[PDB]
């Protein structure tokens, strides 16, 4: 999809997930953006 | 990370570790103003 998919700034309108709870079971959709916290601290924040 | 005299930056202080238990736990534990900004692999996993 390079002939469509190729902007000069590289689109943001194409996104992925790398941190979540747990695994997929089969043919499941997750649209949750609601913050991960890893460490201890509750987090709750925008960033950190 | 409590070393008191760092290297230049032409002669950047390489070492080598080991046969170790890595606990990067105790690595997050500092004053603010702390840039941790990885890549090629997840900050959790390190650590299985």
């Amino acid at each position: 999809s390079n002939k469509l998919d190729s902007k000069v700034s590289g689109n943001y309108n194409y996104l992925y997930r790398l941190f979540r709870k747990s695994n997929l079971k089969p043919f499941e959709r997750d649209i949750s953006t609601e913050i991960y916290q890893a460490g201890n601290k509750p987090c709750n924040g925008v960033a950190g | 990370f409590n070393a008191t005299r760092f290297a230049s930056v032409y002669a950047w202080n390489r070492k080598r570790i080991s046969n170790c238990v890595a606990d990067y736990s105790v690595l997050y534990n500092l004053a603010p103003f702390f840039t941790f900004k990885c890549y090629g692999v997840s900050p959790t996993k390190l650590n299985d």
